[PDB]
Parts: C-alpha cells; structure tokens; sequence
C-alpha cells in the first residue's frame, strides 16, 4: 500500500527512513544520484538501509532523466546491493512507483518484491 | 469500429469560470468543441471530474473495473486526463490490466479544448488514430506521438510538447 | 452509463 | 541546516511531514506535479502543510524537467500558496535545494527564507 | 594565464584495480593521462579524492575556502569532481561564494581518462579554454558545453553528454 | 501515423 | 568555443 | 599545498 519516495541529496540522514517504517509505510524509494549507490561516509545511511532492507523492500532510483539505474557500475553501487537494495534498471519513476504499490498489493514478502521489481512486467523494464 | 472516451477531467475539459473557479465539461463535449466530426460510432462515459493533482490510487481501481467491463465491448479505448499525472495512471492502469485485447489510450492537454489554440484536437486526432489501429496495450497519446504508457514521464510544465517516452522508442507519431 |  | 525532500505520489499522506519536523529537518522540499499544488482531495495533505508551513519553510519543485513551477496557474497551485507553500520558480532540483541549505544556514525565519528562496540570488532564478 | 586545478575525485582519476576497487588519481596526472599540453604555468591542488556520491555539505565548506584563498591569486580555476553530485557542489558554491572575480568552473567525466575513449580530454580543454575566457562566475564544463552552475543538471546516467542547462541557456559551446 |  |  |  503506502511507499515513500524520497530524493538522495548530500547530508540526508537516515532517521527519516527509520520514521517511515514505524508509521507504516510498507515500501521505501530512494532517488539516487546517477547510477546508483548509497553514501557511506560521514552517514549512517547504507548502516540504515542495511537494516530496513529485509524488513521493506528499498528501491533505488534515479534523478536523472534518462539510461536508469545500474548498481553494479560503482562501488557505492555495489555497496547498496549488498545493503539489500533494489534496483530500479530503466523504468521511469512513475513505472517504479506504481509497479511498487501493485506488489505490495499483493505480497509483503521483501525477497518475491525483489524478484517481481526485477521481472519485466509489461513493458515497463529492460531485464 | 467501436470506440469508448472516458473522461476523468483535467485542463483539457475545462472552462475557467468568471471569477477564478476552474469549471468542466463532460467528455463529449470536449470531442464536439475539439471539432472532432470523424468519431462516429462513438461512445462516452465521463468517470471523473477532476484535476489530476487530485488523483489517488483509489481512482485507478474504479478505473480499472471501468476498463475491464469495457474491453470486450470497444475495439479501442480512449481516456482523457489531466497532465500532471497521466504517467502514473498509465503505468498503474498497466499493471493492474496486464494483458489488454485492444489499444487504451491515454491523452489529455495543456491548453484546454475551449481555447482557441487548444492542442486538444491533436491529441484526440491522435489518441483516435490509434485507437483504430489494432495494437494491443495502455498507451499515451500527446503531441501527435504515441508513446507506452509504462516508459512515459510529463518533461514540461508549461509546453504543448510535455511528455517523453524514456528509455524507450516512441511508437508511433505523425511526422 | 454512456453517451452514444 | 537539514532539508527533506519527498516527491509528491498519489496516496502520500501528511503524517511523514510531521515525523520529519519532529527530526528537527528545517526544511522540507516537496517535488511536485506539472506547475504545482497539493492534493486536498481524499488526503491530509494540504491541511498538514498548512500548519507546518508556518514552522519550518515548504518549498515547492516540480517533478518535471522543464519550465519548472508555478503555483498560480491551476487551483490546487493556488491553495498551496495560501497554504504558505514557498515555490521554486524556474530552479533546478539541486539550486533549490542547495539555495535553500544555504538559506537555513543564516536564518530560521520562514518569512525571510521565503523572501530569500524568491529572490535571484546568483542566475539560479527568474523573478 | 595562471590556472588551478583543484580535484575532488570521481571517474576521471580513476583506474579500477586489478579485483574490483576503485583507485584515484591526483588531478595532475589525470591531465598528463588525458593528455592536455597547452596547460602550462597551471598549478595543482588535490583537495578530495571520492565518488561524489560521498559527497557531503562539509566538503562544500572545505571547497568554498580553498576557493576563496585562490581567487585573488588565479586567473581561472577549475575543478575535476564525480559526476553525480558536481550540480550540487556547483550550485552550492555559487551561492556561498556569491561574486567571483574569476571564472571558477567544474567539470569531470563518465570514461576516466586512463580509459581510451575518454570524455576527460575534451571536457578539460573545455574547461581550460573557458578558464580563460575572463567571464566571472561558476560554471559546469561537460561534453564541449559550458553551462552556468545553478542551472546544470545530471540528465543521463550511462552516456557522455551527462549534463544539461536547465531553462537557461548554454553560455558556450565548441560547436 | 507513422511508427519507426 | 562559442557563446550564442 | 600545491604542485606547480
Ligand atoms: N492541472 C492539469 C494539467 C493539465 O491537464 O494540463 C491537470 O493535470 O489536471
Ligand atoms: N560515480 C562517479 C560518476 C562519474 O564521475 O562519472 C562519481 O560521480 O564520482
Ligand atoms: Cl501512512
Ligand atoms: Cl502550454
Ligand atoms: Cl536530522
Ligand atoms: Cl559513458
């Protein structure tokens, strides 16, 4: 039901994430910088993300425009998949966010939204 | 053949009333006032009334019952909606409707059919255009381009020329 | 309900 | 000092407004539809804004690449404004905010930042 | 005429090692690498070496002092940074160093220039031709544009031309 | 309506 | 390089 | 501390 999305910017604390999930939201969106990755120094956001992870399925976006998301090209990258982050690949972030509430209509199950985020649907991913 | 509009608002059927209060028009006024005259056999509901800021997620399952009662019925569907979120209707409506027999296509404008420079007649040319066209699947329809419904993004507030399809080729348009 |  | 910014999705619901002014966020950036508003119909949204607007300040952007954002083109625009929503004008995603860490940098009072997030300051604004 | 280099890091002083992790550059050989010649009576200064990714508001702060002990003693500076966050960093810049006296411009690229097909070269004459120009302000140099910094944008992830002036238009272009 |  |  |  309920996702929240929120853009990556320098300085973001992840405190606001552990606030989500207590009130409710059942999956988080994290607009990212590029290709994708989490910030490591001097935040404790991949630790956070590392944690709410396995409890809501957390996926990472783009701000920019265009070519999507690849998690695997940079090292914060990397980082974030290890973190348990899903990937958002080439979807725009109006395809990501409604296939998102669509799943959580259905299942809860942090590792079956992971396969489903990761399986073209419709037309909406390159997988 | 057989072709279903259904309304759901947006600036596209509006009227800006004598003193700042945004009034509208039912779906097949917005055709007739367009200039649409091709569009017979032509049937219209109007669903909502709204400007799509407004939208919530409760308006996609009304209009995803309205679509599934309405598939076998039309040849093609087309949907008219506010700018603001068409993209997120398009691409949930796709979730939800996973395997359409006819094209659903969605478009709306900028500056509204009443208005004389209207880009409403165009998108609605278009978006019947394609209706006909016997390609299955949720579609949007802006600025004479056709373009996925689950790869479309509003790139421009204030342009005719609003909406991209992203990462994607365009499907189909006039030039 | 539709319009014709 | 910390800025929060959520894009503006169907369903999104005020309560993570609080939650973050709680967190001492302030500011907060709300990434918004076409020219801007915020939904009244069938959330809390705007009603939440309206009493948060006064305590930290609220910008306004668009999710929108071009043109940027203005409130007083539609009704759900205009609410905002009353509401006491600052908009971003024709800024980046990243002026803005940045503009506004700035801001917050020097002064904590809503009005002035919001003066101030209305003024050119540097080319990042047309006023 | 004299002209400092300032780094900050990103993929134009990388040379992933021979497993999986990334290693940098000091600016300096990153222009030896790319190959710029022109550049002398150029000075050095290597003041981050991460993904910009990393970036956080302290190291604007680090920047814009640095900055401000230099302007009085070049005639351009200019800066090499990672591509996610170089917008931020040239927006935030601009607004804590409100008048420069010089050109002080970003840049960076999506190919380090170790790489063959590098974009570092061409983004770096760029940014040094413009360096030169006497146009005072804080600009982004990216894919032979130059672009003022509170109006640039990252717009692609995986492509040369990363960047875009943002309803504003480009000051200068090779074309 | 052309479409490639 | 070139301005307009 | 910079290199020339
Ligand atoms: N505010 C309008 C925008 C438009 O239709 O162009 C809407 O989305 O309802
Ligand atoms: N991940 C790199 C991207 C680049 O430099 O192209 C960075 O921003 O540091
Ligand atoms: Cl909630
Ligand atoms: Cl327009
Ligand atoms: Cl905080
Ligand atoms: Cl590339």
């Amino acid at each position: 039901m309920a996702v929240l999305v929120i853009k990556l910017i320098p300085g973001l604390s992840g405190d606001i994430f552990r606030a989500a999930v207590e009130l409710g939201y059942r999956g988080i969106v994290i607009e990212g910088y590029g290709a994708g990755g989490i910030p490591y120094r001097g935040s404790d956001l991949l630790q956070t993300i590392e944690e709410l992870s396995k409890e809501i399925p957390i996926v990472m976006t783009t701000q920019a425009m265009y070519d999507g998301v690849d998690l695997t090209r940079y090292k914060v990258g990397r980082l974030a998949l290890r973190a348990g982050v899903i990937p958002a690949g080439d979807m725009t972030k109006e395809a990501t966010v409604t296939k998102l509430m669509w799943i959580l209509g259905h299942t809860n199950n942090v590792e079956e939204i992971k396969v489903l985020m990761r399986k073209n649907l419709v037309g909406e991913l390159r997988d | 053949m057989k072709i279903l509009l259904i309304g759901m608002g947006g600036t596209i059927a509006s009227v800006k009333g004598e003193n700042g209060y945004e009034a509208s028009l039912s779906v097949k006024e917005v055709l007739d006032i367009a200039g649409i005259k091709d569009c017979e056999d032509c049937d219209f509901l109007d669903l909502k009334n709204v400007d799509s800021t407004l939208i919530q997620p409760e308006d996609w399952v009304d209009l995803a019952e309205t679509l599934y009662k309405n598939v076998k019925k039309y040849d093609g569907i087309i949907v008219t909606h506010g700018t603001d979120t068409l993209a997120y209707t398009s691409s949930m409506i796709s979730f939800m409707l996973r395997n359409p027999p006819i094209p659903i296509v969605f478009t709306g404008s900028m500056i509204p059919a009443t208005e004389e420079n209207s880009d409403a007649p165009l998108n609605l040319q278009t978006a019947i255009k394609f209706a006909t066209s016997g390609i299955r699947g949720v579609y949007v329809a802006f600025n004479g381009k056709v373009m996925l419904g689950v790869r479309t993004s509003k790139v421009r507030t204030m342009s005719r020329d609003a909406f991209e399809s992203i990462n994607y080729p365009i499907i189909a348009e006039l030039r | 309900l539709v319009v014709n």
